[PDB]
């Protein structure tokens, strides 16, 4: 009957933090004698002590659920790759509080992997959504050749599809090149005037640098980038009049912590409540086997539905990512963030805030316009 | 709690060379760790985010390096508005906690201690407070080991020092040793040794003042 | 310009209540996080309070846990601390520096930018003259002017009305447990001009309006 | 330099030692290769597995090494991407787990795997539609997350159409086992072969639905991915006996083959790079305390493996990370339930025949299969003419039927 949750945070406030959790939810809700265990563990520097030392400390203290999350430090990875391979190995779930990027939404490298945040995919869909209710239907997609780019233009492609859309041409950009002044031209000399960029941080920077020198801010150049490309360098040299998209609670560890506690806890009960239960590895090292109830948990957990979050409504897609999460609208005024609009999930309300455009014009621009320079 | 050790406490360099500054925390704390230049009555400004990150507006000279329970800051090229103190704070866990800190001084040569002590002077005596200073100056490096002696008895817990900054022409610091003692403590001894132990003597210079002739 | 101010620091008695006012310009308080720290002269800083966005989560060091109080207020852009049952050990230049953690990840602060500051001291006395007491002597021959039991600061030490500058080692004042600070004027001259030339040192004191002057010769 | 390789079974020492002798010696080979080490374990645990690759880059400087995992894991080849990307070691992937390829590595790695992914799989399987003359066909695929791909690659060459066959209706299926679906759409659009997208429960799964459905029988036949077929030595009796997989295994490769080929492959690499500036780069000096960012001062050998060339039998390297010329043999379940190689797909990217005709295997019930005939017809001149198939866009039927003969060279043979 004793059960054991492991977890992987930022140090000792962090975890302090998930045994509260962990304690709370052992006295709210759900309350048996024996509910569970909390053992938790630092985020190594190395990639391989850290995976070593996930195996020992937990695989050895028999956890069935283990939390993760993602620290963003641009210098170092800190990425929750090698504690998702090393619970790859059996099946083990995995929750991402904050695992913002997309590699880990394919289960074919990560197979036993789910987390509470849409990495960038809901993001596109946001886009997609905003696009349709600004009526926008000339885009030039400036897309990364990394995978989470990749992603990213696979999911606006598909949507855009949907109703038979199809943008004019998808520029491809390379990461940490220099030299976009080539692809600039190319978009510049297209129909379409939107632009959806998604790339990272110090990207975001050097294609707003080549921009400014273009005249890619003035009027009818309407901008649909992400959440990287308003922070750091990117934040600093982004041109006037960005519609930028920023997370709403998608920053805050704690309330991930709590609601992943919340849903492994639940899920739990409800693999006890339905069958029997294979008991964890004793140790990580001398069996091979792969876990017999592995699959039925991530089952459970995918289709667990936790209301009482601090996120309301709280559900897991087909390839275990957050749905219908709350985005907000940002818009730089002055050189200032301005939230104008939040999406709820398939509904876009903006408040009564003015959203401005680059080049200060007040009214809204459009994308059609006509070259009357057909060669 | 995290208990952050620098060592040394204070060091001289000269301007254009590579300064080292090691932080050590009692505990590992992954690479949360921050680095702050204090100017002497102005207050701190963060040079170095997460140990490895410069901040905006700061020099490309400071880059920190190191993870876990060691950490190490490195200035490429020293300049005369490097010379101040740095404190490596860690926000690993409640409370936040910052280190001693660490002071870049200018190393310009082995200067020997002026050892000197005064007796308490009669207009001092009666007004029933007495005190001994013991006077250091012109001493390379700051650092020193100072110690009270009465009647050939080791003296702790009633003495207060005073160190001045470091000066502008010659870079010659002075530290004043004061010890408290009552009329009576005072009046009951006869020996008063200030003994000053500094790397400008090859051993420890040992000079008191005997009552009746003082 | 992103800049902190400090205000409402002073003299207040132990026992007593007194109100910091942190001013915020440049940015909106209410998107970041706030912090209040001290710096005890002689001594390392020491972070004292945090106080969250949203105003429900505040933590306070478990040192001075129970006697601080710390308010915000978003409209105003200011930041309110208060302190109660003040100490000797609570006098410490206090500084307001803003956080991290909204911008960045949870739990990073690096506190910055920071504010000009100021001094708050904690002492029963009020206003006492200083004291001099010249030291007497027992190439070049150690001569002072102690000056001893003087609040509040600061306190003008000159040799000669300042001409005699070369040579002179005005030490940092020192806080002695009774609340009264005291430091030193040493200047070095050489032995031969010892008793030919004479010594004087003004002592002057602001707060006091008092200005004593001891002769100086050779013992 | 100092290779390493691993194995799980059959040859231990002295076979990969010999085979390590004989590959650099059969060539004037400009890299002093003093020696290699082998080694041998039968689990594959991840922390074991890491300490034992830790410790090869510690002894002998690791410089590249060769996996023989023997369990059917596909997170054995992860683990081994994640080692090669923070430990800077060329790895190959070889039989085991390390074969199947299904992950996309990371830039910063060195792992490369002698598998066949989704993409090069897919052209084998319309390269045998394309022969057989099937052009009409139905895609049935899970909620398997791999498969959205597979989608996307069946939908682009469809829409490719200036060579190759008439794509025919296409209608893409992806459910649970309830609703009533698949015959809702398998009406008339599935005459000739299905494709089938499952796992191997999944598979088993709609294959038992299938039989329990008008889905079987000599009429249209079933062609699935390698993954289907995992195991060629397991065979579910609710798999037909007319299915059709793509697997490359050890029917015509080894182990001692494959290692032999690898090590040939590395040896290679490590004379172009020793070619290239100066000498051949060396590795870290272990796993452990990299407090600095991990930086790659040498080159890797990417630009180095793209193009690859070893004694007629080049195994070169795309960008992505599999092989351009994979085995890729093509297997059709026999009468008594054994997968038997017929075809293969490794002469310059084309499909073989292997003189099998389509024979209609009895599926799980026999049935009179009085419906294909044999039609014996003679090229007289006005009423038969014999043509070959026109080496240009179709490459194929376009108004006459598919054809048979024979060739003669010697009256005596
Ligand atoms: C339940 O979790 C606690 C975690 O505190 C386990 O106690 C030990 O805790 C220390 C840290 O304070 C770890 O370093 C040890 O590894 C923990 N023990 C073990 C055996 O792992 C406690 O053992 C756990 N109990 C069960 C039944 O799992
Ligand atoms: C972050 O989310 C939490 C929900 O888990 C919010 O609630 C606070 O949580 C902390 C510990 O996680 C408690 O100490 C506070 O008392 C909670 N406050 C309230 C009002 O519930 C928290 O407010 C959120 N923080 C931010 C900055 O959004
Ligand atoms: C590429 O060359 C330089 C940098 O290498 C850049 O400034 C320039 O704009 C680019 N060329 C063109 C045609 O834009
Ligand atoms: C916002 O979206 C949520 C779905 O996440 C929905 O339940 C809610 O009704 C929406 N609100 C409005 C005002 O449309």
């Amino acid at each position: 009957k004793i059960v054991n949750i492991g977890a992987v945070l930022s140090t000792r406030k962090h975890e302090q933090m998930f045994r509260e959790a962990v304690n709370q939810a052992n006295k709210r809700h759900g309350s048996w004698k024996i509910q569970l265990n909390a053992t938790s563990v630092t985020h190594k520097p190395n990639a391989i002590q850290m995976a070593l030392s996930v195996c020992e400390d937990l695989i050895s203290s028999q956890v069935y659920a283990i939390l993760v999350s993602h620290p963003p430090t641009p210098n170092d990875h800190f990425t929750p790759t090698p504690v998702s391979y090393t619970a790859g190995f059996y099946r083990i779930p995995v929750l991402g509080l904050t695992t913002r990027m997309s590699i880990y939404s394919d289960k074919s490298i990560h197979l036993s992997f789910l987390r509470t945040v849409p990495p960038y995919s809901h993001q596109s869909s946001v886009w997609f959504e905003m696009m349709r209710v600004y009526s926008w239907n000339h885009i030039i997609l400036l897309v990364s050749d990394d995978h989470e780019g990749r992603a990213a233009q696979k999911r606006l492609e598909t949507l855009l599809e949907e109703r038979e859309s199809k943008a004019e041409k998808v520029l491809q950009f390379d990461p940490g090149t220099k030299n976009v002044t080539a692809l600039l031209m190319e978009a510049k000399e297209l129909e379409a005037r939107v632009i959806i960029l998604s790339a990272s941080e110090d990207d975001a920077a050097t294609v707003y640098r080549a921009a400014a020198m273009l005249n890619m801010t003035g009027s009818g150049y309407v901008w649909l980038v992400g959440e990287r490309e308003i922070s750091g360098n990117a934040l600093r040299y982004a041109p006037d009049g960005i519609l930028g998209l920023q997370l709403i609670n998608g920053k805050n560890e704690s309330a991930h912590i709590s609601d992943a506690v919340g849903v492994v806890a639940q899920a739990v009960h409800e693999l006890l409540e339905k069958e029997n239960i294979t008991d964890p590895p004793r140790g990580c090292v001398g069996n091979t086997n792969i876990w017999k109830t592995g699959p039925l948990f991530k089952r459970v957990l995918m289709s667990s539905k936790y209301a009482d979050g601090v996120t309301g409504r709280v559900e897991f897609n087909e390839d275990g990512d957050r749905k219908f999460a709350n985005y907000s609208i940002m818009n730089l005024q002055n050189r200032k963030l301005v939230q104008v609009g939040i999406y709820n999930g398939t509904h876009v309300i903006p408040n009564d805030r003015k959203i401005i455009w680059p080049g200060g014009e007040t009214e809204k621009p459009r994308g059609y316009q006509m070259s009357t320079r057909l060669k | 709690d995290i208990q952050m050790t620098q060592s040394p406490s204070t060091l001289s360099a000269s301007v254009g060379d590579r300064v080292t500054i090691t932080c050590r925390a009692s505990q590992s704390i992954s690479r949360w760790l921050a680095w702050y230049q204090q100017k002497p009555g102005k207050a701190p400004k963060l040079l170095i985010s997460l140990a490895s990150d410069l901040q905006t507006g700061v020099p490309s000279r400071f880059s920190g390096s190191g993870s876990g329970t060691e950490f190490t800051l490195t200035i490429s090229s020293l300049q005369p508005d490097d010379f101040a103190t740095y404190y490596c704070q860690q926000f690993d866990s409640y409370p936040l906690t910052f280190g001693p800190g660490t002071t870049v001084d200018i190393r310009r040569t082995v200067a020997a201690p002026s050892v000197f002590i005064f007796p308490p002077s009669d207009e001092q005596l009666k007004s029933g407070t007495a005190s001994v200073v013991c006077l250091l100056n012109n001493f390379y490096p700051r650092e020193a080991k100072v110690q009270w002696k009465v009647d050939n008895a080791l003296q702790s817990g009633n003495s207060q020092e005073s160190v001045t900054e470091q000066d502008s022409k010659d870079s010659t610091y002075s530290l004043s040793s004061t010890l408290t003692l009552s009329k009576a403590d005072y009046e009951k001894h006869k020996v008063y040794a200030c003994e000053v132990t500094h790397q400008g003597l090859s051993s420890p210079v040992t000079k008191s003042f005997n009552r009746g002739e003082c | 310009e992103v800049q902190l101010v400090e205000s409402g620091g002073g003299l207040v008695k132990p026992g007593g209540s007194l109100r910091l006012s942190c001013a915020a310009s440049g940015f909106t308080l209410s998107d970041y996080y706030m912090s209040w720290i001290r710096q005890a002269p002689g001594k390392g800083l020491e972070w004292i309070s945090y106080i969250s966005v949203s105003g429900t989560k505040i933590y306070y060091a478990d040192s001075v846990k129970g006697r601080f109080t710390i308010s915000r207020d978003n409209a105003k852009n200011s930041l309110f601390l208060e302190m109660n049952s003040l100490t000797a050990e609570d006098t410490a230049v206090y500084y307001c520096a803003r956080d991290s953690g909204s911008t960045m990840y949870d739990g990073y602060n690096w506190f910055d930018p920071w504010g000009q500051g100021t001094l708050v001291t904690v002492s029963p006395a009020s206003t006492k003259g200083p004291s001099v007491f010249p030291l007497a002597p027992s190439g070049t021959a150690a001569l002072g002017c102690l000056v001893k039991d003087y609040f509040p600061e600061p306190v003008t030490v000159s040799w000669n009305s300042g001409a005699l500058t070369s040579g002179v080692h005005t030490f940092p004042a020192v806080l002695q447990s009774s609340g009264l600070y005291s430091l030193s004027s040493v200047v070095t001259v050489p032995s031969s001009s010892l008793g030919t030339q004479t010594y004087i040192c003004n002592v002057n004191h602001k707060p006091s309006n008092t200005k004593v002057d001891k002769r100086v010769e050779p013992k | 330099l100092n290779i390493a390789v691993m194995l799980g079974h059959s040859h231990d020492v002295t076979e990969r030692e010999l085979r390590t002798l004989w590959g650099p010696e059969q060539a004037a080979g400009l890299p002093l290769d003093v020696n290699v080490v082998a080694l041998l374990m039968n689990r594959t645990d991840p922390k074991s597995l890491i300490t034992h690759v830790c410790d090869l880059m510690s002894g002998a400087r690791i410089h590249g090494l060769v996996f023989g995992d023997d369990t059917d894991q596909e997170a054995v080849a992860q683990m081994l991407d994640f080692i090669s990307s923070h430990t800077f070691v060329p790895i190959l992937g070889i039989h085991g787990g390390a074969s199947m390829i299904m992950a996309d590595k990371d830039p910063t790695s060195t792992f490369f795997q002698f598998g066949a992914s989704i993409q090069q799989q897919a052209t084998v399987m319309l390269k045998i539609m394309q022969d057989y003359d099937w052009h009409v066909f139905s895609l049935v695929t899970t909620i398997f997350p791999g498969y959205r791909e597979f989608i996307s690659f069946v939908k682009t060459t469809v829409d490719n159409s200036f060579v190759g066959w008439d794509m025919q209706n296409v209608i893409t299926l992806d459910t649970s086992f309830e609703d009533a679906k698949t015959q809702v759409q398998l009406k008339k659009i599935h005459s000739s072969v299905i494709l089938l997208y499952c796992s191997k429960d999944e598979a088993v799964l709609i294959l038992s639905e299938a039989r329990s459905l008008g889905l079987t029988g000599y009429d249209f036949f079933w062609i699935v991915p390698s993954l289907v077929s995992g195991n060629t030595e397991l065979i579910p009796k609710e798999f037909p006996s007319g299915l059709i997989s793509v697997s490359y295994d050890d029917w015509d490769y080894s182990l001692e083959a494959r290692v032999r080929d690898g090590i040939g492959i590395l040896t290679t690499a490590a004379s172009s790079m020793l070619e290239k500036f100066s000498y051949i780069p060396e590795a870290k000096a272990s796993c452990y305390g990299q407090m600095e960012r991990p930086e790659v001062p040498m080159h890797t050998l990417h630009p180095f493996m793209v193009n690859v060339t070893w004694d007629g039998k080049d195994l070169s390297f795309t960008e992505e990370g599999y092989q351009v010329h994979p085995r890729l043999v093509v297997i059709v379940l026999n009468k008594d339930r054994e997968w038997e190689k017929v075809g293969k797909w490794e002469n310059h990217t084309l499909s073989l025949r292997h003189a099998v005709w389509p024979r209609y295997k009895s599926f799980s019930d026999c049935e009179p299969d009085d419906n294909h005939l044999s039609i014996v017809t003679l090229e007289e001149a006005p009423f038969v003419i014999v043509e070959d198939i026109d080496p240009l866009t179709e490459t194929c039927v376009r108004n006459t039927v598919p054809c048979r003969k024979f060739v003669k060279i010697n009256n005596s043979t």
